[PDB]
């Protein structure tokens, strides 16, 4: 009674090819692909065109209040993220870096003054407030890195036009990579009692708390494609076509 | 602490150390609820009679390394639902004469169990339910060759490596249930019995291929999972129950012992011919909530032992069932659906049934031997075997005479047909038989049918008719239970409803209109001990 | 298309993911001891409800590192480079105000004392988490990517946190748990 350790992925690799098929052409709006022209040549202004992990875990709140006006011992908690207030153009700065209920939250500028301070240190305003402050007690093949790994991740795959999709009218490229995500996740039983090594699991094999989880893209990237209708070439990029990564959602 | 007999006591709370106050004769200790946090030698190894130990629902977190090898009597051996997880040093060790051995919901991890557990060479049971484990390697289990039983559900597990029970040759039930396994590559256990690999992830499941003997498995449960195909189980010709219930399978001697196979809730459509042909001996079938639109027998002699078909819930539009064909059948259940016509003689073949359930359909009933209905309908006129029939919310305009001539059935259902009207004639045959009969929700205005002649009649249910007056009783009948409720009835003389005394015993009027006129027998029986 | 798959354990495996979820972001081994301390003092509360608030063309009608100058030049146009589209959602309103039968929101709410037993959450006293179900029809398509590993599957789009006030020992704690409440889906 073994568990599973290789399994076949043609199928998926030529279904997927299948669906860049109609991709492509929906990306392209044309029900059907158009006869190739004559080889024709490039003209010179084309070239020169071509020439050129802690979101996961909780967060304590602490509220510090007030003791084109000027906002002004806090080094109790050194924690990290900004403002959230309660209440032209107006705008802010500092004693006069720019930095924008009202929010003005980049998770710095009190690192600074937790690292320094001076007889003065405050906010600008130009032409209740308190702060938030958030931190986590310390307590709390491009994207795959074992051959066959059974895990989510992102396989490779290489897509070429004239064979695969019998495109005689595209130029540019030859082809491309157009990489696939594949995997299972699998669905973790919970308990109120559990090793905190398992507790490090849900992270990454289901982090959205789904009934089924899924292996689905993360990160996608646009291909570039040169064709010619007549005599006028139509340079046209497309979105959304090349893998980077996978994710369990 | 209770004392009896060489057994001792001890209550659910008021300790947090080991006693030492009892005799030292003692051959069973019971000490679950308590506060212990620890087990030390000295006050344990008093007890050298010892045959049983209950240490359970402690908070037990440190066991000294020689605690239990001063027992030498020891039989069974509790410790669930402490907290041996915090256990370098520790554990168990030499445990001669333990048969059973429980550790479930100690929160332990995988590579803890290889220090935790020492030698055990007369274990039988073990136990390792509700733990955090995730990996079973070659050098799990080690040094145990009796063991026969092994219970790992409610783990987290998802890797099982080659030869993880080749140590275990006497091995027969393996529970694997509510685990976290996604794919099954191999299975080569030949003497196990009864395996349960339910509410798992499972994609796909095959065996192994050319063994030197067959193996003697039984029992299969593969219920919720995410299967695709019917799995092969070519090379399991023992096996007698099967479960493939609430998965996704599709379809396109090995199974010639199967009797039960439940199949439901799949996305099942077709159904190939030759599917059927293989299943000799099977007695039930379970074919629910799947998509089918069609249902064929055609061929004599086929499906010879079932007892039972199910195929509720489904689409089906037509029944292509030949004759001399599901000669056992007895119950067969098909609300539902969508059937509206049949050849004639559709029900009247099946030479042993004896409970249909129709509901939801739209049939419409034949109108007997002697002057028959349109075609379309089907005859229910002498089906000799049947028993119970149901025919609610059929939109059955019209009962013709005669319809269940020859068919001493003992339950009739005729619910929520609107606008029926029940020609004279309708019921007739029923009167020596019928023992229920339902007509609430049809609105009729009178009833025509002559109740006082149904002999055997024990519950009748006439609510929501809107009925004003009805038949008198002039008999002792049998009738004991009666429903008038949502009625018209204003009015309820004793005149027709005398000899019913004789032996009713509960009966219900809410909701009908009551006239402070008269109405005496009515407050003669609100009076009496008549329920209601 | 024969989708035979029933509701109620959708719900249940909903809601046993929730308890595991909401255990791990907190990193408790077990849950906390509840204590009565009825009178959480006022100043807390308003901690509380204060955070519970908040072609391509190339230049150096007409036609037909980085600054946002598309407002200039389209209103010129009606070193710079410039992308023209050629002559040629599933949120809580159309799902909850229409029937739909693909991908698409669900509604649930989870009470922490009905649901999951849990008796050491002061506030809230619970809360909406939806879910997405659904099958998704085979090659939507002009933003659809069929990059997963098989039919695409019905998983969230937008999410929103969530708030609790829960005690320890003495001391009380106001949390902020992250992708807790789903409120559109999409195919993959």
């Amino acid at each position: 009674l073994s568990t599973c350790t290789t399994l076949d992925f043609g199928h998926i690799k030529k279904k997927r090819v299948e669906a860049i098929r109609g991709q492509i052409l929906s990306k392209l709006r044309l029900t059907s692909p158009p006869e190739p022209t004559v080889m024709t040549h490039v003209p010179y202004q084309v070239l020169a065109l071509y020439n050129s992990e802690s979101e996961y875990y909780a967060k304590e709140i602490h509220k510090f209040d007030m003791i084109k006006v000027f906002r002004f011992n806090l080094f109790r908690a050194e924690f990290r993220v900004l403002r959230v207030p309660n209440p032209q153009r107006i705008e802010l700065f500092q004693i006069q870096r720019y930095i924008g209920w009202l929010s003005f939250d980049v998770t710095d500028t009190v690192r600074e003054w937790l690292l320094r301070r001076e007889s003065n240190l405050g906010l600008e305003i130009s032409i209740n407030p308190h702060l938030i402050l958030m931190m986590i007690p310390p307590h709390r093949t491009n994207y795959c890195f074992r051959n066959l790994e059974e895990n989510c991740c992102v396989r490779p795959l290489y897509i070429d036009f004239r064979q695969d999709l019998g495109w005689k009218w595209v130029h540019e490229p030859k082809g491309y990579y157009a990489n696939f995500c594949s995997g299972p996740c699998p669905y973790l039983r919970s308990a109120d009692t559990t090793h905190s090594t398992v507790l490090g699991l849900y992270n990454t094999l289901n982090p959205e708390a789904s009934a089924s989880p899924c292996c689905v893209p993360q990160d996608l990237e646009p291909l570039t494609i040169l064709y010619y209708v007549g005599r006028t070439p139509k340079v046209e990029q497309l979105s959304n076509m090349v893998v980077k990564s996978c994710k369990c959602s | 602490c209770k004392m009896v007999d060489k057994k001792v006591s001890c209550q659910v709370l008021g300790l947090l150390q080991v006693p030492s106050v009892l005799p030292p004769d003692t051959e069973t200790l019971d000490l679950s609820g308590n506060q212990l946090r620890s087990i030390l030698a000295s006050p344990l190894g008093f007890y050298t009679a010892l045959r049983h130990l209950d240490l359970s629902t402690n908070e037990i977190s440190f066991l000294q390394p020689g605690a239990f090898q001063a027992l030498t009597h020891l039989e069974h051996l509790s410790l669930a639902h402490n907290r041996l997880a915090m256990a370098s040093a520790g554990g168990l060790g030499p445990l001669p004469r333990v048969t059973s051995l429980d550790l479930s919901g100690n929160s332990l991890y995988s590579g803890l169990l290889e220090r935790l557990l020492g030698e055990a060479p007369s274990l039988h049971t073990l136990s390792l339910a509700e733990n955090s484990l995730t990996r079973l390697t070659r050098h799990t289990f080690r040094d145990m060759p009796a063991l026969e039983q092994l219970d790992l559900h409610s783990n987290v597990l998802m890797d099982i490596e080659d030869g993880a029970f080749e140590g275990l040759p006497r091995l027969t039930h393996l529970n694997l249930s509510r685990n976290s396994l996604t794919c099954i590559s191999d299975f080569s256990l030949q003497q196990l019995r009864v395996l349960d690999l339910s509410c798992n992830s499972i994609e796909a499941f095959q065996t192994a291929s050319q063994p030197q003997a067959e193996f003697q498995l039984t029992w299969l449960d593969l219920r919720e999972n995410k299967l695709l195909h019917f799995p092969d189980l070519a090379a399991l010709p023992r096996l007698i129950y099967l479960n493939l219930s609430n998965n996704l399978i599709r379809l396109p001697r090995p199974l010639s012992q199967l009797l039960n196979l439940d199949l439901s809730y799949n996305e099942i459509e077709l159904i190939p011919d030759s599917f059927l042909e293989h299943l000799t001996s099977l007695c039930f079938l379970n074919l629910s909530r799947n998509c089918l639109r069609t249902f064929e027998a055609r061929r004599l002699g086929s499906l010879p032992c079932l007892m039972l078909l199910d195929l509720s819930h489904n689409a089906l539009e037509t029944l292509e069932l030949g004759a001399r064909a599901l000669g056992s059948l007895r119950t067969l259940l098909l609300q539902g659906n969508a059937l509206r016509d049949l050849p004639p003689y559709t029900f009247a073949n099946l030479a042993s049934l004896q409970r249909l359930n129709l509901q939801g359909n739209r049939v419409s009933p034949c109108g007997g031997p002697d002057e028959p209905g349109p075609s379309g309908c089907v005859a229910f006129s002498g089906i000799t075997s049947l028993r119970s029939l149901s025919l609610v919310d059929n939109e059955i305009e019209l009962l013709r005479a005669g319809a269940f001539l020859h068919t001493p059935l003992t339950e009739l259902d005729l619910s929520s047909n609107p606008g029926l009207e029940v020609a004279t004639g309708a019921l007739g045959g029923l009167e020596a038989s019928l023992e229920v009969l339902a007509l609430q929700g049809n609105g009729l205005m009178v009833l025509q049918v002559d109740l006082p002649c149904f002999i055997c009649l024990k519950r009748l249910n006439l609510a929501e008719n809107r009925l004003s007056h009805l038949p008198a009783w002039t008999q002792a009948v049998s009738l004991e239970v009666l429903d008038l409720r949502n009625n018209s009835f204003s009015l309820l003389p004793g005149s027709a409803m005398g000899g019913l005394e004789t032996s009713l015993r509960r009966l219900y009027l809410q909701g009908n209109p009551l006239s402070c006129c008269g109405n005496g027998w009515l407050a003669a029986q609100l009076h009496q001990g008549r329920v209601d």
